[PDB]
């Protein structure tokens, strides 16, 4: 058994972390007080769920998680929430004032003053791991903390934990729910600085989640709570292999090995189905073929783009619920004859499939209906480069006038880091072109 | 289209389906950059305070 | 009201569409780089499809289908026809063609050529590439070696295609021609064939002897308007419209344009566009597409119709700009952005 | 995240007093500092503007400054006069005679250390000081000259804190003295350098609104100040109640100010009131963008919006809010610069202001504000080319060169705006 430490940075990272651990407790049968009746080894053990939960002699199951925000209002929710009893003070880290949506303020000005405290709290969790796998890092692209402090943390983690793997869950900025106008700056700066320190990053575009919530959950004006409970479902299906018995993606390394043949191109596209409104009492239950087919609908992707006009490097199907291999292969055979699914010439045209018999868990009283089977597809397609191109274009429009740049320089950042970061994204865009275009 | 590496456990199973075959900065360097940015902030504040003293 | 941007100032068709839209009082034009548009009249090259459909609250429509180049590039069309099961290894309406680079068919081509030589059948082929415009870069040869030599002397991928040695010749004049059909595909992937086509005719008589003279063989409007005398003696601008051509087919061949030719044209349009529909449909996309296509057809002396190429950014006949451009507004634009009989034939599928 | 409020001079104290009356009403605070509200949202961010004293009393974090006692005696006698901390009244006796030099260099110089003592005392009581807001006019002597002196001294002691002002611009239509253009031009230079955000409240616009829209034949400063307190409540709503957007002063400045000098905002409000009919979301959106609803006498159709913040208050369809905001951008698609993507941000607060079931406040960073500075610059030059009324200032130790420099800097500011009004992508 090898442990995984989750790190949640900034408002988005913290609030999504809160939703994920709520869902983990529902999935593993852990009550809000940390007790787990089904766990017969009191105060210890090396079960699959122990990869995410440690144990006290009193029988409490404690998340292997650290929460970090530069202002205390979001993390205080954790402290006074339903699952407050789960964590202890050492795991919650709040500062006095935030990065004001300013990458440079989160990375340089405030990051320098808090990084050693964060590492020390991380070191304490690591010291309880007999075989630490690595870290899962949740954060937004657009916030000053999520962008600026994360990138500093990732650099220091590569130093303090050279051999360990690091995975990201990153919230890509969407104007429909976005606060700041400088988020394209923060996104590019943090991607540039974090690129060589991340083994595999799952981008979630708030635009896509927002649209899924409006279209499938019939929520007129989705809130962060709506968005985060849907995101937590996707995160859960992605980390389930680390927390349950299985043979696919049982180690953080397996994510890189199965999804990332080229280190820089480490942003798999996630697609999830089915998303069904809980307000609908009766809903026709979708088959293996139908939910699998839905993995090739852009409307169900975590980032809106057209995989028909890209190339696949790797493709994983993660099913939860009443699924058997026979149905998966029958569905795949049909979908291949009907869909545009072109792999790069130097990769096998195939799918790694994992099935977990326990159906998805849904928060009681939430917006998602209980389904008998669901699937999350992780596909590394060049089509996700469309999301880099959009971001890079917004960056270019503002930077050509140096709009807002004085805010970053005023925190000690040099103007050259902008163009340096932008040139990195240009190379990234060219890497995707060279891999997926004829 | 063949299936391979079928692993079964009580909680589920996993396998692979093949349709067609194919054809870091140091700690000192980080502290350097952080202190460089802090010094640039200090220089700019010193200019402000000098301007205000004038 | 509705908003649109113009990013191909060189489009005769959409310059008129834009002009029509403004004259409606319900459309406003914005600067080329304003993202808050409802309609993009995009550029022919590098159209930024990946930036469409991400403006909150805007239904966005573009006048090109991403991926339609597969049909409108000479090399890609050959590859698409030979590999698409829907079009099969062999479909009877496209001339035997091969892609030759200076995934290469330089060998299978010579095989069929040698076979024809041994059969002493018509063994005339025409090499061409979508890199040459204005009749530049074509070579009609009876000898295969002359064809390949001409290819290697260039740097563009080329296709070699059997030359229709027995074309249908209009009379008087013993004159070759081709048919241009305009097809509009809307955001729902309805296929609308404009009721008015045009024949682009050769002014000089067809000479099956020497192919050196690239005039009586190439029916392109520019080659006739500059390289051939008597340009315009038979009809204005070497362009015959369907009423006259239909009347001719009746008088000369006791048949109609619909029966002898248009059935095959409609079949070929359907087959091509239905083939690529899974790959380019915007039915479940965050933005929608329509596109106007120019299909080019040959007719042989047996009244069999052959597809020659598909143009993705076609121009229009001067007499037909108004009607067709108005049709674009009604069928493709106003259908998505409503205001306050039919010139198209809907090809059901 | 505490804000420290400062009000200086006659205008600054009369407008500031009304501001505290209005928001004290919204947060449920009575004239004696006792809370008698009915919703927890009133108190969640009460600390931003109020200190808590024993007995669960709430004391405005407000400092009242003037060089004569008259107006501050009125405040202390006014409706909520007893709610202010008595130590926070700091005043002289000489007055400043509508003279920027007296406020900034002579009379004001003598009093400023006492003001900074009180400011330091409020700051020291803040768990995490967010910054300062100053209410003042630019046309007089104390608010203009001493107000900008205070901002400079505050910037010196608290260089890393945000400085925001509500600055009342003079107009010949609502004028006390001919020297107002001198005082305002001298002050604008200070503001260009030493504030992060300045709400430009134009007494010309306020008069026009009272006259043309509110149908007040003879507007008084009381009538104009009703518009200002309503506007100040609107623009501080996102600071005073739970919210995601422009939550604190620094995040707001980051989203509103693309270039450091261009931080002068045109505020707007709807509905304009001085009526029982419900106002629909479309009406709110159309009005708040209408030039007639702007508090600075500038036509937004004459320039372009760099950034816009819009705050909707009341219970309303947030879907309709997004729908109308996205709509109006298309009706004015050309008046938003295209090189700042998504530069219009919208916030909603369920608490409506007193007497309205819903309302909308508009905050625009528009290049059209250059019209306001051009107006001031012309009035300044008409007198300065003849050195008229200068002796009032040279008599206080000032030299003509200082006027020449202030005028140059404001013309630079105008040409800065014009530069970005012509800029395209
Ligand atoms: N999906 C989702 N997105 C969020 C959430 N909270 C914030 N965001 C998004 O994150 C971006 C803003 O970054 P934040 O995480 O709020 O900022 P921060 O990391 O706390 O850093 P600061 O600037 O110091 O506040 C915007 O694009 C928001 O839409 C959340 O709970 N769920
Ligand atoms: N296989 C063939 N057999 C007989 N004639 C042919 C032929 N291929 C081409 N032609 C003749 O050559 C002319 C030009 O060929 P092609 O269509 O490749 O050029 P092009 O791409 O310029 C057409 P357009 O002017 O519409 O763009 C055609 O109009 C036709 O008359
Ligand atoms: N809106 C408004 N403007 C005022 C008020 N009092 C004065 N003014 C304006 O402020 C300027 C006069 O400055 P004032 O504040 O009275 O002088 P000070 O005491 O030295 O700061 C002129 O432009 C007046 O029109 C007021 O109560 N409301
Ligand atoms: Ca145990
Ligand atoms: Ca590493
Ligand atoms: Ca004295
Ligand atoms: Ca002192
Ligand atoms: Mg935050
Ligand atoms: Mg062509
Ligand atoms: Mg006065």
């Amino acid at each position: 058994m090898r442990e995984c430490i989750s790190i949640h940075v900034g408002q988005a990272g913290v609030q999504i972390g809160n939703a994920c651990w709520e869902l983990y407790c529902l999935e593993h049968g852990i009550q809000p007080d940390g007790q787990m009746p089904s766990d017969k080894t009191i105060g210890g053990g090396d079960d699959s769920f122990n990869t995410f939960f440690s144990e006290t002699g009193a029988g409490k199951h404690v998340p292997r998680a650290v929460f970090v925000d530069l202002e205390p209002t979001v993390i205080d929710e954790v402290r006074t929430g339903t699952y407050r009893q789960l964590f202890h003070p050492e795991q919650l880290i709040t500062g006095k004032e935030d990065a004001a949506n300013n990458y440079a303020r989160g990375h340089y000005t405030i990051g320098k003053e808090i990084i050693d405290l964060v590492l020390d709290r991380i070191r304490k969790l690591a010291d309880q791991c007999t075989g630490l796998q690595g870290f899962l890092v949740f954060h937004s692209f657009g916030g000053g903390t999520g962008s600026g402090f994360t990138s500093l943390l990732m650099e220091r983690l590569s130093v303090d934990y050279g051999k360990k793997s690091k995975l990201e869950f990153s919230i890509y900025p969407a104007p429909q729910v976005s606060t700041a106008v400088v988020e394209p700056y923060n996104s590019i700066l943090t991607t540039h600085t974090t690129l060589e320190h991340s083994d595999c990053a799952f981008m979630v575009d708030n635009e896509a989640i927002y649209d899924i919530c409006r279209r499938n959950l019939d929520i007129e004006r989705p809130t962060y709570t709506n968005l985060n409970r849907l995101i937590s479902q996707i995160v859960s299906s992605i980390t389930a292999s680390l927390r349950f018995d299985g043979a696919l993606n049982v180690d953080l390394t397996e994510f890189q090995t199965n999804l990332v043949p080229y280190p820089r191109i480490h942003f798999p596209l996630a697609t999830y189905a089915p998303v069904i409104s809980a307000e609908k009492a009766y809903h026709e239950q979708l088959s293996v073929a139908e939910i699998t087919n839905a993995c090739f609908e852009p409307a169900n992707q975590m980032v809106k783009c057209d995989p028909r006009h890209g190339k696949y490097m790797a493709c994983c199907l993660l099913y939860r619920g009443d699924v058997v291999p026979k149905d998966v292969n029958a569905a795949i055979a049909t979908i291949k004859t009907k869909r545009s699914i072109q792999f790069v010439d130097w990769c096998p045209t195939g799918f790694k499939v994992g099935i977990n018999y326990q159906p998805p868990t849904v928060v009681p009283g939430g917006d998602l209906a209980k389904v008998q089977r669901a699937v999350c597809m992780l596909s590394n397609t060049t089509a996700i480069a469309e999301a880099w191109a959009r971001l890079d274009h917004k960056f270019d429009l503002m930077y050509a006038k140096r709009a807002f740049v004085h805010w970053y320089v005023g925190e000690g950042m040099e103007e050259g880091e902008f163009s340096e970061a932008r040139e990195d994204m240009a190379a990234l865009e060219k890497d995707y072109e060279e891999v997926g275009v004829d | 289209m063949e299936v391979i590496e079928l692993n079964k456990c009580t909680s589920g199973q996993s396998f692979e389906v093949i349709l067609k075959p194919p054809s870091d900065p140091s700690l000192e360097e980080i502290q350097k950059k952080l202190e460089a940015a802090e010094e640039r902030r200090k220089y700019q504040e010193a200019e402000l305070l000098k301007h205000l003293a004038e | 009201m509705y908003t649109f941007v113009v990013r191909d100032e060189n489009s005769s068709v959409y310059a008129e569409v834009s002009r029509l839209l403004l004259a409606t009082g319900q459309w406003k034009r914005l600067r080329k780089d304003n993202p808050r548009f409802n309609l993009m009249l995009g550029e022919r090259n590098r159209l930024p499809f990946g930036r469409l459909g991400h403006e909150p609250g805007l239904v966005q429509l573009v006048n090109y289908y991403r991926g339609a180049d597969k049909l409108c590039r000479k090399a890609s069309l050959v590859k698409l026809i030979k590999t698409s099961p829907e079009l099969s290894e062999s479909c009877t309406w496209f001339p035997e063609s091969y892609v030759i680079y200076p995934t290469d068919e330089r060998e299978v081509f010579l095989a069929a050529y040698n076979r024809r030589r041994e059969g002493r059948e018509g063994n005339v082929w025409i090499a061409k590439s979508s890199a040459g415009a204005k009749g530049e870069g074509i070579l009609i040869s009876s000898e295969a070696s002359e064809l390949l030599d001409f290819i290697d002397e260039q740097g563009q991928v080329h296709v070699i295609q059997k030359y229709l040695e027995k074309p249908l010749l209009l009379e008087p004049g013993h004159r070759k021609f081709d048919i241009r059909s305009w097809v509009l595909v809307d955001h729902l992937y309805n296929i609308y064939l404009y009721r008015e086509g045009v024949l682009r005719t050769s002014s000089e008589p067809y000479n099956s002897a020497n192919f050196q003279d690239k005039t009586c063989h190439l029916t392109n409007h520019c080659i006739q308007k500059e390289y051939s005398k008597n340009y315009g003696r038979y009809e204005e601008g070497n362009e015959m419209f369907f009423e006259e051509f239909n009347q001719y087919l009746m008088d000369a061949l006791n048949t109609t344009l619909e029966n002898s030719i248009l059935l095959q044209i409609k079949h070929i349009i359907r087959s091509c566009l239905m083939c690529i529909e899974p790959a380019i449909s915007t039915k479940h996309l965050h933005y929608q597409s329509f596109q106007l296509f120019g299909f080019d057809f040959m007719v042989d002396e047996e009244l069999k119709v052959w597809l020659i190429e598909v143009n993705g950014a076609p121009a229009c006949a001067q007499k037909l700009y108004a009607e067709l451009c108005q049709g674009i507004v009604d069928v493709a634009i106003s259908s998505v952005f409503p205001l306050a009989t039919s010139i198209f034939i809907k090809l059901h599928h | 995240r505490e804000i420290v409020h400062i009000q200086a001079g006659q205008c600054g104290n009369q407008i500031g007093a009304k501001f505290w009356e209005v928001i004290s009403d919204e947060h449920g605070i009575d004239p004696t500092g006792s809370y008698h509200g009915d919703s927890d949202l009133q108190l969640e961010r009460i600390n931003v503007y109020y200190n808590e004293a024993t007995g669960n009393k709430y004391v405005p974090r407000a400092i009242l400054v003037d060089l004569e006692p008259g107006t501050m005696d009125s405040v202390r006698s006014g409706p909520f006069g007893q709610i202010f901390r008595p130590d926070n009244f700091v005043f002289g006796q000489s007055g400043a005679g509508n003279n920027w030099a007296k406020g900034h260099y002579t009379e004001g110089a003598e009093l400023v250390d006492s003001v900074l003592d009180v400011v330091r005392k409020e700051s020291e009581s803040c768990d995490c000081l967010q910054g300062f807001q100053l209410t003042h006019s630019l046309g007089g002597g104390t608010g203009s000259g001493m107000g900008t002196l205070l901002i400079s001294k505050i910037r010196e002691e608290y260089p890393d804190r945000i400085m925001n002002t509500f600055s009342v611009m003079p107009s010949p239509k609502v004028s006390d003295t001919v020297v107002e253009p001198y005082n305002a031009t001298l002050s604008v230079h200070q503001l260009v350098e030493n504030t992060d955000e300045t709400y430009c409240i134009d007494n010309e616009a306020l008069y026009d609104i009272c006259f043309r829209t509110l149908k007040l034949t003879t507007p008084t400063y009381g009538d104009l100040n009703h518009l200002v307190s309503a506007t100040m409540s609107g623009v501080t709503t996102c600071l005073r109640f739970p919210g995601q957007l422009n939550a604190d002063l620094r995040k707001l400045a980051v989203n509103m100010v693309p270039f450091p000098r261009l931080h002068f905002f045109m505020p707007g409000f709807a509905p304009l009131t001085s009526q029982y009919r419900a106002l629909t979301v479309p009406e709110l959106t159309q009005q708040m963008f209408d030039s007639k609803n702007m508090m600075a006498a500038c036509d937004p159709r004459h320039g372009r919006y760099l950034t816009v913040a819009a705050i909707f208050r009341g219970r309303m369809s947030m879907k309709e809010v997004d729908e109308q905001m996205l709509n109006v951008q298309n009706k004015n698609s050309s008046y938003f610069v295209e090189w700042i993507p998504n530069n219009v941000k919208t916030a909603v607060c369920d608490i409506p202001p007193r007497g309205l079931k819903m309302s909308a406040t508009f905050i625009g960073n528009s290049t059209a504000i250059q019209e306001l500075f051009k107006r001031i610059s012309e009035q300044f030059t008409a007198m300065f080319r003849r050195k008229a009324f200068l002796h009032w200032y040279t008599g206080e130790g000032m030299d003509e060169m200082e006027f020449t420099e202030a005028e140059s800097n404001m013309n630079d500011l105008v040409s800065e705006y014009q530069q970005y009004q012509d800029a395209t992508a």
